[PDB]
RNA sequence: ACGCCCCGUGCGUGUACGGCUGGACCUCUAAGCCGGAGCCGCCCCCCCGUGUGUCUAAACGUUUCCGCCCCCCGC
RNA sequence: AAGCGUCCGCAGCGACGCCGCUUUUUGAUUCUUCGAUGUCGGCUCUUCCUAGCAUGGCGUGGCAGCGCGCGCCAAGUGUUGGA
RNA sequence: CCCCAGCUGCGCACACAGACGAAGGGCGCGGGCGCGCCCGCCCCGAAAAUGGACGGUGCUCAGCGCAGCCCCGACCCCGCGCACGCACAGC
């Protein structure tokens, strides 16, 4: 919700120190690579992937994206385990029909009826 | 008292028929057909079966006293434009011979010397009634297919040409209701 | 025009809560009115608190509770399925040029 | 960005105040669709955003959805600086996302 | 409380505020219903007064010889020179086509310019091919009204050549005949015997005689003070009561007497001749 | 509001070791004013005071609503107005007793102004159709009763709307 | 979020209407009110020529040309209702008085846009049908408004041609719905969602 | 002015009131309807200011008539 | 409503009593004003009220007419010259 | 609605009423008791002088009554922090 991507459906890997979580809309598929955000702003979803592999990355150098900033990152690096673990969700998007529109689409609010209909 | 349900029909007689559209009724009679607003009253109209019902559920007694009246409105408009009315008046005069006469065929009634006046009265006729002389003298009638129109039409003459400002009493000149009915 | 009558199928009159399905199971009064669910508990309502549907039930005035949840008839989203509800649409209305 | 791709507009209806006594740290808001006090429970604590110009240059106001208030939805937000009376009837952008009281 | 003696108001208050007329010339503020069934006439001329005199009338009731003052009113044909079309809106009236003649003469586009003889009369440079779709929009129209100038050179003693433009309504049947009429009457002149006639009632519309400012007396007839009285006598005294605490309107004060429009319904007139014939 | 079977007796003494047991039923909105109309009756019809009495039970009255159909209900009761105290008997249909006197107080307000603090219920009797002296309650009796609903009701919450939409339907 | 209201008068209490068109405009809704000739006023009418009388005697004695003006339109007449409904004399009531518009009938600068109503406003919802009402325009034309036949004339013609393109565009609602519920159609959209 | 001319008619709501039809056997009334005052409102008349329509205009901020207005001059 | 009014309480009055309203009388009071609000009447001039005198429409009479009484609606226009 | 905060139900009333009032009245409406009473609402009685005041807009479910749940609202109360005073784990 609120980062450099900021309407970006993203998958979650791992809650991270200082409040943080470690997420990745996969580069291939959305063009949005890894990142950390503050824990708050995503928003979730009802529907989880099936991944199963580790999420004990090398986070020490992982861009974090703060809340206001829009600071132009610089680009892809050289990502040791990052292609590992990509590799896997675009094998967990591939098992389910219309999922990979759904990372690459952004974010649209649902037209408001009720709160009802804001349960996503 | 609040009744549940206060009821009443008006047979549709054979030769004409009644529409009810949202409170408005349009008859088509033999003598003339007349499209009648009945929206000021709060009631549930149709025609069903062959009569006009109207059904008022849980009036009180104001409201099922205007369900009467709508009843009898309905039944003096379907005997309008089936029968026609007729109302006859006399001319009633002491000194003066007050002389009637129709003009615009029948649409305008001009009395003169009444009370040995020289003003012309003049009285028009309301839509669709029509005014002729009274076969005996000393009565004109007026007839039309609307009890409304037509006794107002003479309603006007009897309240216009009565003795004012001049004791009543001992001036007795002037026009009156002799019979009320309907044509034939 | 729909009647309040014993049998008479009725629902809330709010939008949100036309899937709870009503029966006139007493008459009171002009505004009273006892109704039942389809889950079998009745309660007294105002007449002007429901939308009355077009059909009557074949009830009479003493029945039990059980027999007329016999007669009664018989009645979510995620942000992923909205988006292939949405998908489908957008699909749609590309194909009408 | 825009703000609602991912923020629910709410308009500025007033701040919280009497009948004269007004208490600007805290501002009225009716968010769109919310029409009951229980459908407002579901912003009890979320962040709002009012975005405005000062000298062409874009700002943030940043706050949180404090309270219900009333039967219609209405909700009290505290924001870091408070809105002024100009922006009533302007829009503020409800997030979806809680925030703290201290943390906004 | 009560005055001892009651006495009617001084001068009209119909007519207060009696200001200035904004112009000289007066346009017509209500033609005469338009009635269909009547043939094609205009409704009203502008006219120059010239002077008056007294004619004898032989007054039938027997004869009794009569004498009355009458007033004479120089009037040159008017040019009728443009069109224009009006339509019933929901907030009155409004223009629906104006059609102006190709020919405006040095005269009438005088009347469009303040200093003329500095100018450089390029008003009205003004096509044909759009005629008959203007006129058709015309036809459309609710009222129309002929636009008509007065030609001021023809009396020669007014040194005017500037002309006054106005509008006269139109009146007779079925608008289509009304500017079937109008376009044929473009670029002609309109006697004034054409329009009026005599022993016809007809009203006048003008700028009365400007007397300045004035005081009460002359302004409102009040009643001069006695000759006791200290500040001046030519006044009303009590100009109002305590409360309420300002003055009120109906209370007649010094200020502009004259030069007030004035409409003067149902003069008659006696005669229409020529100025020239004998 | 509830209906209260309030017991109490004056507080026995060594003089009187078991005194007379009294009970009253009080339809109230709580036991406090049921205590208090208790108190008053025994300080009117008896003369003992409220100081001197031991409230011995209060029990809510509360009916079984098992398959809940429509009783009738003629209420016999005491009310005062401004001007005096009068007696009333009134006739309800409802589903309980203690709903039978909310739509008794409700009548009574609506058509008397008479608050609920001034009405006294002399007695609440369950009727047959057959025993029912008011006709108006009479007419919702008679099996098969139906009638259409004419008042407009709005289906939701609005401020403004486009005309095409349903709003009482 | 679109705030701009475009209100059919007809059939509206007068007043309730316009408690709901000030809390509108102090929120920052533009709203235009239209038809305005046919908003209601309930009671009989003689009791509101009464009321209107009692609103034409008011005037300043010492100068009526700066008293209490009166409005013999339906528009302006009901703008003095919502005139003080908000705090115009204040600059965020006379802001808000700026954003209404109130016209009688429809203009045709109105032609074909999408018109709302405030049902807890509506005639038919507030009053009983016993109760008797009136118009803006059945008062207002005994008290000198002379346009109320040229509005409904003008009403007609613009109702008539909303009409006719309504009877065009559900026709183009029909046909599209025919057409999406065909297999040609179908059978097309799931060959897209094959290659996606 | 002490003199002369004009202030003419209309229309509508509807007061009191009289009526018509007509309920809860009559009934002007509860629904409906007709007539109806020097009242009231239009119309007319006067004022106001905002609009509407039409007309018209060259060059490279300066030149200047390109469109004009204002002062000045006269009445 | 006792009584009067040819008979007749109420056509019109109306005792004995009783209930109000008004602030156009005069008191009562002393709240404002005593580092001042110019104190009667008239003249002049404007406006307002209705508890309606005339003018408009009516209802009633112990109203034949003429007139007069009583009542209603209406505050538009009027309501003088003098000892 | 001004103006922060309302919805669900049950009644009642039509008089430019609610929005100053008496004695005396009203086949006005709603309840109740034995044609007469009683109780609510309404009506008549009920007339002042600058144009004008339920505060206004207005309202005929914004009036007169009631019930249920809710809400708004003080420097009050509670809690916290600071200032000052006190004989100072505090008040
Ligand atoms: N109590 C009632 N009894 C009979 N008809 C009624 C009643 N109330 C309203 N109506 C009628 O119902 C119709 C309006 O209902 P609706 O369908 O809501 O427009 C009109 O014909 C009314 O006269
Ligand atoms: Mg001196
Ligand atoms: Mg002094
Ligand atoms: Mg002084
Ligand atoms: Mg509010
Ligand atoms: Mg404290």
């Amino acid at each position: 919700l609120e980062g450099d991507f900021t309407a970006r459906r993203v998958v979650f890997l791992k809650q991270v120190e200082n409040n943080k979580a470690l997420c990745c809309g996969p580069a291939p598929i959305n063009n949005v690579p890894f990142f950390v955000i503050d824990e708050r702003y995503l928003l979730r979803t009802s529907t989880v992937l099936d991944l199963k592999e580790d999420v004990n990355i090398d986070i020490s150098t992982v861009f974090e994206s703060k809340r206001g900033v829009v600071a132009d990152r610089m680009d892809i690096d050289a990502n040791s385990d990052q292609k590992r673990i990509e590799n896997a969700i675009v094998d967990a998007v591939s098992s389910i029909r219309f999922m990979k529109r759904y990372l690459a689409t952004p974010f649209k609010m649902p037209k408001f009826k009720s709160v009802s209909s804001l349960k996503f | 008292m609040k009744r549940l349900l206060c009821e009443e029909k008006v047979e549709i007689p054979e030769g004409c028929s009644v529409e009810i559209l949202e409170r408005v009724m349009t008859v088509r009679g033999k003598r003339a057909t007349a499209v009648r607003d009945l929206s000021h009253f709060v009631l549930t109209m149709d025609v069903h079966e062959g009569h006009v019902r109207l059904r008022l559920w849980n009036g009180t007694n104001r409201e099922r006293s205007k369900l009467i009246t709508c009843a009898s409105v309905i039944r003096n408009c379907i005997v309008g434009c089936m029968s026609g009315y007729e109302y006859t008046l006399k001319v009633v005069y002491k000194h003066f011979p007050m002389s009637v006469a129709i003009e615009d065929d029948g649409k305008t009634v001009v009395v003169k010397n009444f009370l040995g006046q020289k003003h012309a009265r003049r009285y028009k006729m309301r839509g669709d009634s029509i005014a002729r002389l009274g076969t005996e003298k000393d009565t004109f009638v007026v007839e039309g297919s609307s009890l409304e129109d037509v006794s107002q039409s003479a309603g006007t003459i009897q309240e216009n040409c009565q003795v004012k400002k001049i004791d009543s009493r001992t001036f007795l000149d002037g026009i009156y209701f002799l019979s009320r009915n309907v044509v034939g | 025009k729909n009647f309040v009558q014993v049998g008479r199928l009725a629902t809330p009159r709010f939008l949100a809560q036309r899937n709870i399905l009503y029966v006139i199971t007493d008459i009171q009064d002009d505004s009273m009115v006892i109704v039942q669910d389809a889950q079998g508990t009745r309660k007294l309502v105002s007449v002007k608190s429901l939308h009355l549907m077009d059909d009557v039930v074949e009830i009479h005035r003493d029945m039990s509770v059980e027999e007329v949840s016999k007669k009664i008839p018989q009645q979510s989203e995620n942000d992923f399925e909205r988006f292939k509800r949405e998908l489908r649409t957008e699909i749609e209305e590309e194909v009408l040029r | 960005f825009d703000p609602c791709l991912t923020a629910i507009p709410a308009t500025f209806i007033s701040h919280m105040r009497g009948r004269r006594i007004v208490h600007p740290s805290h501002s009225l808001l009716r968010i769109e669709g919310v029409k009951t006090r229980e459908d407002a429970k579901f912003f009890l604590g979320n962040g709002v955003v009012s975005l405005y110009e000062l000298s062409g240059k874009k700002m943030e106001n940043r706050g949180r959805i404090r309270r219900l208030h009333g039967n219609s939805g209405v909700v009290a937000a505290k924001f870091e600086r408070n809105l002024p009376p100009n922006k009533i009837g302007t829009e503020v952008f409800v997030k979806l996302y809680k925030v703290e009281d201290d943390d906004y | 409380s009560c005055r001892k003696f009651e006495a009617p108001r001084h001068g009209s208050l119909a007519y207060m505020p009696r200001r200035r007329a904004r112009s000289v010339k007066q346009s017509i503020r209500a033609f005469e219903k338009d009635n269909p069934e009547d043939p094609i006439h205009l409704t009203a001329f502008y006219v120059y007064k010239a002077g008056m005199t007294h004619v004898v009338r032989n007054k039938a009731m027997t004869i009794k010889e009569v004498t009355e003052s009458v007033t004479i009113l120089e009037a040159p044909p008017m040019v009728v020179f443009g069109i224009v079309g009006y339509v019933n809106t929901p907030q009155g009236l409004k223009i629906n086509k104006t059609l102006l003649s190709s020919h405006i003469n040095e005269s009438v586009l005088r009347r469009f310019y303040r200093k003329f003889y500095l100018s450089k009369k390029r008003m009205f440079s003004s096509g044909q091919k759009e005629l008959d779709a203007d006129i058709l929009v015309l036809k459309d129209s609710d009222v129309i009204r002929v636009l008509a100038h007065t030609q001021v050179e023809k009396i020669k003693s007014i040194r005017t050549k500037k002309a006054h433009i106005s509008e006269i309504q139109v009146n007779g049947g079925t608008v289509n005949d009304k500017v079937e009429w109008a376009v044929s009457m473009l670029e002609r002149e309109v006697k004034i015997s054409d329009v009026f006639s005599t022993n016809e009632f007809v009203d006048t519309i003008g700028v009365t005689k400007g007397k300045g400012f004035q005081g009460v007396t002359k302004r409102f007839g009040t009643r001069i003070l006695p000759r006791k009285t200290n500040k001046g006598r030519r006044k009303v005294a009590c100009i109002g009561a305590w409360h309420p605490a300002n003055v009120l309107r109906t209370v007649p004060r010094a200020g502009q007497l004259g030069f007030h429009r004035r409409t003067e319904l149902n003069k008659l007139i006696y005669l229409i001749g020529n100025g020239k014939e004998e | 509001i509830k209906e209260y079977r309030i017991y109490g007796s004056k507080m026995p003494t060594e003089q009187e070791v078991a005194p007379q047991i009294f009970f009253h039923n009080v339809f109230a909105k709580n036991e406090i004013v049921a205590r208090s109309r208790f108190n008053n009756l025994m300080k009117t019809k008896y003369k003992i005071k409220s100081g001197k009495i031991v409230i011995l039970k209060i029990e809510e009255l509360v009916e079984d609503l098992k398959d809940m159909k429509i009783k009738n209900y003629g209420i016999q009761l005491v009310y005062r107005s401004k001007k005096g105290i009068h007696n009333m008997y009134k006739e309800f249909r409802s589903i309980s007793r203690c709903k039978a006197v909310e739509m008794l107080f409700n009548d009574m307000a609506g058509r008397h102004k008479a608050k609920r603090d001034d009405i006294k219920i002399v007695s609440l009797k369950e009727l047959r159709s057959e025993d029912l002296r008011r006709d108006r309650v009479i007419q919702f009796t008679k099996d098969d009763v139906m009638y259409p609903v004419f008042k407009k009701v709005l289906n939701s919450k609005y401020d403004f709307v486009l005309k095409g939409t349903n709003i009482f339907n | 979020i679109n705030k701009e209201i475009i209100v059919d008068g007809t059939g509206h209490i007068a007043g309730k209407l316009g408690t709901y068109i000030a809390k509108k405009l102090l929120e920052g809704y533009t709203i235009t009110v239209l038809c305005a000739e046919s908003i209601v006023l309930t009671g009989p009418i003689h009791r509101t020529k009464l009321r209107y009388k009692d609103y034409l005697n008011k005037r300043c004695l010492v100068n009526p040309l700066r008293g209490p003006f009166h409005y013999k339109e339906p528009s302006k007449l009901f703008m003095r209702l919502v005139k003080r409904m908000v705090p115009y004399k204040k600059k965020r009531g006379a802001a808000a008085l700026q954003r209404l518009q109130v016209f009688e009938g429809i203009p045709e600068k109105f032609e074909n846009t999408e018109r709302s109503i405030c049902p807890r406003a509506l005639l038919e919802y507030c009053a009983n049908p016993i109760r008797k009402s009136a118009t803006y325009g059945k008062l207002l034309s005994e008290f000198g408004w002379k346009h109320l036949n040229i509005t409904e004339e003008m009403k007609k013609k613009v109702l008539q041609r909303e009409e006719k393109a309504k009877k065009e565009k559900d026709a183009r609602m029909e046909e599209i719905q025919r057409i999406r519920e065909s297999s040609s159609f179908n059978k097309e959209v799931e060959e897209i969602m094959s290659r996606i």
